[PDB]
DNA sequence: CGAATCCATTCGAAAATGATTACATTCGAATCCATTCGAAGATTCCATTTGAGCCTGCTCGAGCAGGCTCAAATGGAATCTTCGAATGGATTCGAATGTAATCATTTTCGAATGGATTCGAATGGAATCTG
DNA sequence: ATTCCATTCGAATCCATTCGAAAATGATTACATTCGAATCCATTCGAAGATTCCATTTGAGCCTGCTCGAGCAGGCTCAAATGGAATCTTCGAATGGATTCGAATGTAATCATTTTCGAATGG
């Protein structure tokens, strides 16, 4: 009868509630339905990134995910590239050669 | 010790950047740019270390300094 | 002791790709990504609550923060998922 | 005496170094440089290895991005050679 | 006469776009997000100031790019390169 | 309201370019300038309308615009 | 005797203390000298900016201060330009 | 009623230039500048306190926040001023 | 000349004093990791010279596209008028969140190994420079 | 005809997924009380018209300065081969500094009065 099972998620709801209640300045209350929204958002984004990375890995005939596949999946999608502007340690760069150099 | 970043290393970085031909005065410019960047980051890393009353520079000070500069890094914490 | 998001990331991965594995460094990158996104959303929600002279944080603040932070065609699906989850939880 | 016309091996190394994911600067010289630079802020410091590796990763990413911008600026002026003025223009426009 | 205009328009401080056309454009653009909207004069003024500052900075960078290629005439290539290096697109 | 982007005439663009420090102008600059202005305005107005809608209002105030500008990184002084 | 008078300042210490107390997350306490430090820093920065703007006004033979003077003063100094990157409504451009 | 920093800015101006006035628009500019700087310092101090697992904000956090944000010589000068005030307060 | 800046004033909203508790931070010890230091060796990167051809900078002729002048008309400014649309403040109430005990999960840390993943060959499939 | 490379077979090597033990920590029940909806009413305030001088914009023509394409010569970076430094790997004591655990203090938040001050309105 956990709250995540009631909502139908995998990410926790009690822990997210506890984390939200510690960053609300002074005398700030947190409703019980903000945690459900936050957990759903995080799960959706995680599923999107993992799906793209798994497709990129399967394109190369391997059975595991590495930071190279994460970088390849992220940089190939416009929305994910716009949202994530951080440095992935171990990804390299996407191959691309200018037309006038060949 | 800035001369330990040699000319072939700069050539390799340029090749990964996609450069087909390189001039002869690029290397000193690259060395100066790298020195400036390193100084800027290490200043804040040491400030973060000193605030905590420590003598060892950890990876989290570097991560926080890079996030402050606007160069977030994923993989070390 | 120390807490992380590894169990849930593995659960989601086994949900979407049932025959593909993950490594340790990719796991660390995923943990960093989740923490960063959570911090962004929480900060925006706190600012939104402060602007209108409120004290309580609700699902309206989270929805507006998601609409302000995420790029288009990602805000619609995220809002739909959150609304469905809240509606199921309440009933 | 087999020889290659100037410009082919360059493309070969471009492909080779864009396909991989490793680090391109050696480790000991970079460690020495980091220590020497940091000795001007506080005397008798100590460094975890992870700090040095994080610094190396950030530096390499920065240099690769800068070289991409420099190549764009060099192509603008109808050239294939990159010169210091391209670096200066790219850094000036980027805000640095 | 081209330098006289530069000297004249770099010393002033007023706005350079007419007010009524800009207000009409702002309302027409905002029509796509919500119908039957209202505005304040302060909102339109803030938008005009921000727009003018943005355009002036962009034109400075464009002039730099034009000078790099041994020219005095600015073309769309310079605007595209300036917006690409800034990471705007 | 239709084709209101053509009210940003050629003289206005010429004046902005002169203040920017430009000596000669090509004949195809005006369409590019209109496009970039439209994109900028669309982003800022979208964020301002979101801020207005959250507060259950029907009027767009100056503070919504100020907050929307600060979100992008274009802080403005003197309006709130 | 007000706290500002004890510290020798013009900016308020009680008001800044109250403002700082409304930013600490959950159960967060604030010291008594944090307000003094903050007030001193704010007063110093304000005095520097006002001094530069007044010098520019004296240069331009004007008794009053206008946003043009503020823009001229801010953009003419390296560190003030580095710190302040906002837009001043009514400044123009620097020749 | 609303709060503002007009009286203190006028006092400082009369301290530096005893014969110069200030208009309304410049006063608004100065108010915005002061609020911006205060919010920056407060946020950085809160982050510093959180990183070290502590709950109290002291003058050490303010000093480090000033060191991080202000560039070059400014920071040095600022620090001195702040320190002086504290020594005149406790005694 | 007039549109703006500066001074007088009464009152509520807020800051300063004085005890009282607890809460958070300071001051020794005691492990125990984890960073600095010293030594030896195979080899793989790096530094220097020679030969040479491809890219860059400069001159000249030709076209082309932008600035300058003038007359006519147009659309933005500027000053009331009406009004009806929308904020903003008081006063109940009703919905909802925090706090305190008591379990019963649930997640974290320390060993065990069967499989996906590096070196070492391998000859097929191009790529190339000279005819 | 000479090199170079995606892709495919062995092989010891490495590592990701299971499996147990046990200590935080959610989830349930029962008060207490902040906090934010729900109606009513004042008033600013933004929208739609009407009426002009006058400044600003827009074609139309002219022509000169600016950009572009082509043939040349010289500056200079690339490709290859030979010595020769110095990074990388592995091993082992010697040493320094984070980190946890008790006690003893320093200090900040919470009521109850009293009083000083700054925000709005005129002039």
């Amino acid at each position: 009868v956990s709250r995540s099972q009631r909502a139908g998620l995998q990410f926790p709801v009690g822990r997210i509630h506890r984390h939200l209640k510690s960053r609300t300045t002074s005398h700030g209350r947190v409703g019980a339905t903000a945690a459900v929204y936050s957990a759903a958002i995080l799960e959706y984004l995680t599923a999107e990134v993992l799906e793209l990375a798994g497709n990129a890995s399967k394109d190369l005939k391997v059975k595991r995910i590495t930071p190279r596949h994460l970088q390849l999946a992220i940089r190939g999608d416009e929305e994910l590239d716009s949202l994530i502007k951080a440095t992935i340690a171990g990804g390299g760069v996407i191959p691309h050669i200018h037309k006038s150099l060949i | 010790n800035i001369q330990g970043i040699t000319k072939p290393a700069i050539r390799r970085l340029a090749r990964r950047g996609g450069v087909k031909r390189i001039s002869g005065l690029i290397y000193e410019e690259t060395r100066g740019v790298l020195k400036v960047f390193l100084e800027n980051v290490i200043r804040d890393a040491v400030t973060y270390t000193e605030h905590a009353k420590r003598k060892t520079v950890t990876a989290m000070d570097v991560v926080y300094a890079l996030k402050r500069q606007g160069r977030t890094l994923y993989g070390f914490g | 002791r120390k807490e992380s998001y590894s169990i849930y990331v593995y659960k989601v991965l086994k949900q979407v790709h049932p025959d593909t594995g993950i490594s340790s460094k990719a796991m660390g990158i995923m943990n960093s990504f989740v923490n960063d996104i959570f911090e962004r959303i929480a900060g925006e929600a706190s600012r939104l609550a402060h602007y209108n002279k409120r004290s309580t944080i609700t699902s309206r603040e989270i929805q507006t923060a998601v609409r302000l932070l995420l790029p288009g065609e990602l805000a619609k699906h995220a809002v739909s998922e959150g609304t469905k989850a809240v509606t199921k939880y309440t009933s | 005496p087999h020889r290659y016309r100037p410009g082919t091996v360059a493309l070969r190394e471009i492909r080779r170094y864009q396909k991989s994911t490793e680090l391109l600067i050696r480790k000991l010289p970079f460690q020495r440089l980091v220590r020497e630079i940091a000795q001007d802020f506080k005397t008798d410091l100590r460094f975890q290895s992870s700090a040095v590796m994080a610094l190396q990763e950030a530096s390499e990413a920065y240099l690769v991005g800068l070289f991409e911008d420099t190549n764009l600026c060099a192509i603008h002026a109808k050239r294939v050679t990159i010169m210091p003025k391209d670096i200066q223009l790219a850094r000036r426009i980027r805000g640095e």
